[PDB]
């Protein structure tokens, strides 16, 4: 909000390495989709 | 101005003041907000200042304004201007601080208009809570807090976050008035001083009352004491063309 | 009219700052410890949080999210504003735990300890006593701790400008201390050898006394910083070191010289008169006539105006010390030694200056100590313009009488060591 609060280096390690979890499960979640787009690109040809 | 012995020290100096002064009277003097003055160097925003204290002078005649400047000539110098000034002809007392801090506690109580660096500031609103005379001041000048950018310019950030700081606690408000050289970014100096939008008076550096000509001279000299040397004769052709 | 000659690399960098208004940027980021230590101090940062909620105060917060990468932010959001200000605090906090200067409980929790008190009463640098407390030792002296001042931070910033080595390198084959490994593209050492030109009161380049009234302006409270970490480590002799380094830094004469160096217009001429007759202080000569006053060495009608006005604006204080409970103090009660500073005569004025840029008002340092053991007892500061009080309180161990001496120490005037032996218990 507006007061921004005081985040030890632990923890801001740890939403830091749940972040980038998080988007590293989005860019596995985003590949799969493209294989999902792939697939049904190719079989609408096949 | 109101009191006849306030005009009596700006009598015989000028008729009418500059339009930057005109266009921030009403709230310096006739008002009594945080006021953000950026106004480029020779517009007289030290008569702003002058402003604010002559208003400081009218709700108590035993107020206290602390003058700030981050250059300790320019304190001497705007000392021997309020001290002919102020104590002079309004017989309030002027003091300017120096880098004692055993008599700058006395100067502090037994002054009405307390000239500063930020050094020297910094030392007495350092223990704030046990100074009964840095809390009780009643308005608080800056002047040039563009100066915020350069080298002992953190120490001026940090006594004018404390002096906001203090009028956030001490069930009066310590009432700043920031001189500037006219900023780009002054909406983050008037929220930090906490300006109004209206009290902003953030002008350009065409707004100026003389207007400045100015001619830049490149010399692509990269050897620097060639260039100073190669400079020599252009400093008397600039002098002979232009003045 | 304004004609900027500039360099063409510089030309369009005031084409815009100078017609268009000035964008100014706090770089309070880089300048933060001392301000944190001093909140610290204060109570006003009293755990971490607050001191993200100091930090909230600043033009720092304000331009962090205006122009978030001057400050190596990567967004204006409550994430990235909190994180890199818990970040800033949590790493000018680590210097300043790590410096020693406060101390951090539950990882949270902040406190000032001695070093960061020290730091911020007389304003110096908290690296300068993070190399205080670090460089002095208890067998340090005058000759090191001009090595230990001109080493203050508080120095980084004297001038080094060009055809300023070699001068200097003249300056490094006379003054009293020589220097090992001096690199005269150093600022800390040319402060040394300009602090030890002015102890030496040798004649100077204009713009290196220049440089020398900047470095004795901050000279002094760097003296009195060292007077009180070694007042803090319980060391009587370094800490005497430093109580003479601060008077003698203020009348710009040596410790391995006499006592009279301070009067003006006293060359070695009378040096020389006053060792070959059986006179070294100026309490040995101010007990003459005028006459002998005059008829000692050479004299002129300028001289007896300065010189006996220094005569009578030096301290002229004796002592009045009192303890309580002589025989009835066993081991573990604290004790106190009580001192009545008997000045006798009128202060008109600060100390004389002659050569010290700073109108300075003159201090006092009412210590007591161990002559033997080394250990300093205790000591207290005191301003006093008339005879005042001062008590100091101790501890002292078992099996029975200690040897304690009490003395009375300045920062501005020789002549004036008064110390009385005496024991407790």
């Amino acid at each position: 909000e507006a007061k921004p609060k005081f985040l030890s280096k632990a923890e801001r390690e740890a939403e830091a390495l749940k972040r980038r979890q998080q988007e590293v499960e989005e860019r596995q979640r985003m590949l799969e989709e493209e294989r999902k787009k792939r697939k049904q690109f190719q079989d609408l040809g096949r | 101005l109101r009191n006849s012995a306030f005009e009596s020290l700006y009598q015989d100096k000028f008729p009418f003041f500059n339009p930057i002064q005109t266009q921030v009277f009403n709230t310096v003097y006739n008002s009594d907000d945080n006021v953000f003055v950026g106004a480029p160097t020779g517009s007289g925003k030290t008569i702003c200042a002058e402003f604010a204290i002559l208003r400081m002078l009218l709700q108590s005649s035993e107020g206290r304004c602390v003058y700030i400047t981050p250059m300790e000539a320019l304190a001497e110098q705007v000392y021997m201007d309020w001290y002919e000034k102020f104590q002079d002809r309004l017989n309030k007392k002027v003091v300017l601080l120096t880098g004692e801090t055993s008599t700058d506690l006395k100067l502090l109580g037994k002054g009405n208009i307390i000239i500063s660096t930020p050094e020297k500031w910094d030392i007495l609103s350092r223990r704030w809570k046990q100074r009964k005379n840095v809390q009780n001041i009643n308005l608080f000048v800056v002047d040039e807090v563009h100066l915020i950018g350069g080298e002992n310019g953190p120490v001026l950030e940090v006594i004018c976050s404390r002096m906001r700081y203090i009028s956030s606690q001490i069930e009066r408000p310590i009432r700043i008035v920031a001189l500037s050289s006219s900023l780009s970014n002054a909406k983050d100096v008037a929220h930090w001083l906490g300006c109004s939008a209206t009290s902003t008076f953030n002008f350009h550096p065409n707004v100026r009352p003389v207007p400045l000509e100015l001619h830049i001279q490149g010399f692509n000299i990269s050897h620097t004491q060639t260039r100073l040397l190669s400079m020599a004769k252009p400093v008397y052709h600039a002098i002979t063309k232009h003045s | 009219r304004c004609v900027i000659m500039c360099q063409g690399s510089k030309k369009d960098f005031f084409k815009k700052f100078l017609y268009e208004p000035l964008p100014v940027e706090s770089h309070l980021d880089h300048c933060m410890h001392d301000h944190f230590n001093a909140e610290i101090v204060t109570k006003t940062i009293e755990n971490k949080q607050d001191a993200v909620d100091y930090l909230t105060w600043t033009f720092l917060y304000r331009r962090m999210t205006q122009n978030p990468n001057y400050y190596n932010l990567q967004g204006i959001s409550h994430r990235h504003l909190s994180d890199h200000l818990s970040e800033l605090v949590e790493q000018t906090l680590s210097d300043l735990e790590q410096s020693k200067c406060i101390s951090i409980e539950d990882e949270m929790d902040v406190a000032p300890l001695n070093l960061g008190m020290i730091a911020a009463y007389y304003y110096i640098n908290y690296t300068t006593i993070e190399l205080f407390s670090m460089s002095l030792n208890a067998k340090t002296k005058v000759r090191g701790l001009i090595e230990i001042i001109s080493n203050a931070a508080e120095y980084e910033n004297i001038p080094i400008r060009h055809h300023e080595d070699n001068l200097l390198r003249q300056l490094a084959q006379k003054v009293p201390h020589k220097l090992n490994n001096p690199k005269f593209n150093d600022p800390h050492v040319k402060t040394n050898l300009l602090l030890q030109a002015h102890l030496s009161r040798m004649q100077l380049s204009a713009e290196l006394q220049s440089d020398t009234e900047e470095i004795l302006s901050k000279a002094i409270r760097l003296i009195q910083a060292c007077v009180d970490v070694l007042s803090s480590n319980g060391w009587l002799s370094p800490a005497l070191a430093a109580m003479e380094l601060a008077q003698m830094v203020t009348q710009a004469m040596w410790s391995k010289d006499s006592y009279l160096k301070q009067l003006p217009h006293f060359t070695s001429e009378h040096i020389k008169r006053c060792t070959d007759k059986g006179v070294e202080s100026v309490f040995d000569i101010m007990e003459m006539e005028d006459e002998e006053r005059n008829a000692l060495l050479q004299l002129t009608d300028s001289q007896i105006a300065d010189v006996a006005r220094f005569c009578n604006r030096y301290p002229n204080i004796e002592l009045s010390y009192e303890v309580v409970d002589k025989d009835s103090i066993r081991s573990g009660g604290p004790v106190v030694v009580l001192v009545q500073l008997e000045r006798e005569e009128e202060v008109t004025g600060p100390v004389i200056a002659p050569l010290f840029p700073q109108k300075r008002e003159e201090g006092w340092w009412v210590v007591i100590g161990d002559a033997k053991s080394n250990s300093l007892i205790s000591i207290k500061r005191l301003t006093l313009q008339q005879k005042a009080k001062v008590k100091l309180d101790f501890v002292a161990p078992a099996t029975g009488a200690h040897n304690y001496t009490l003395y009375f120490m300045s920062d501005a005037y020789m002549g004036c060591d008064q110390e009385y032996k005496f024991s407790v218990d």
